[PDB]
């Protein structure tokens, strides 16, 4: 049904750009818009306008003049928020809502335009292992921690996806712009470290990417 | 008392006629609401074409 599927990190300049395109799946075609909205940091919901999937383009918000304007592609049932000409307060995050379910009724899960000046180094990944003898049990603490995302952003995990299961990440802390992250992947006894754990991290500001093996201490 | 013409008060409606044709088809932009941002239309009571 309505579902717009929101872009990931929008990364924008001092006067930048913001382009969230959210793939709605979704898109009719019949009698209704899907009503776009912005989202501040504590305003909860703020109106976007109203924009079909193969209604195409949104009538976008009222009281959100300034850089935001409504857009999308028509013939994909997608939608979009472009939002030039970043001000310092354009972190944001952004919604769809497809009207099945009669109201706006398939609400955007927020998508992420982050428009600031910041260090410029994509994020760097290294193996967090357990304790430096063995270390391993019915879990086996494996990880990667990826930090130093400069723009937006640096995506890091521990174990990777495949020794993934079980993980506790600590969440992205700022040290003067600089985003940092930890997955310590729960492996087995069989998945890791004595088997095979690896967390992983990119970055495409530096145009780079780069995984550290998330094994036991020894 | 020169005679001349006078469009005369009587309103009788003998030897005069109004093409009283059909009413054209009234334009309704105000019927359906767009419920939500969506498609929760109305129509409250016409031929809403």
């Amino acid at each position: 049904q309505i579902q717009l599927v929101q872009s990931g990190r929008e990364v924008k300049n001092p006067g930048e750009t913001v382009k969230i395109s959210c793939k709605a799946s979704g898109y009719t075609f019949t009698e209704y818009p899907m009503l776009w909205v912005k989202q501040a940091p504590g305003k909860g919901f703020r109106w976007m306008g109203l924009i079909y999937t193969n209604t195409g383009e949104p009538t976008y918000a009222e009281e959100f003049k300034g850089r935001f304007v409504f857009s999308l592609e028509i013939s994909a049932s997608t939608a979009y928020l472009q939002i030039n000409n970043l001000t310092n307060e354009d972190t944001a995050t952004y919604f769809c809502v497809r009207d099945y379910f009669i109201s706006l009724d398939y609400w955007g899960q927020g998508t992420t335009l982050t428009v600031s000046s910041a260090k410029t180094t994509a994020p760097s990944v290294y193996p967090l292992a357990p304790v430096c003898g063995g270390t391993t049990g019915s879990s086996v603490t494996l990880g990667c921690l990826v930090k130093g995302y400069f723009p937006e952003p640096v995506t890091l995990t521990w174990n990777s996806g495949s020794l993934s299961s079980g993980v506790h990440t600590f969440p992205a802390l700022l040290q003067s712009g600089l985003y940092t992250l930890s997955s310590s992947v729960t492996v087995t006894s069989n998945t890791w470290p004595s088997q095979t754990i690896t967390c992983n991290v990119a970055h495409p500001a530096s145009s780079t990417k780069v995984d550290k093996k998330i094994e036991s201490r020894r | 008392e020169l005679p001349c013409s006078t469009y005369a008060q009587s309103t009788a409606a003998t030897a005069e006629e109004i093409e009283v044709h059909m009413p054209p088809d009234t334009p309704d932009r105000t019927l359906m609401s767009q419920q939500s941002g969506n498609v929760k239309i109305t129509v409250n009571s016409q031929t809403v074409r």
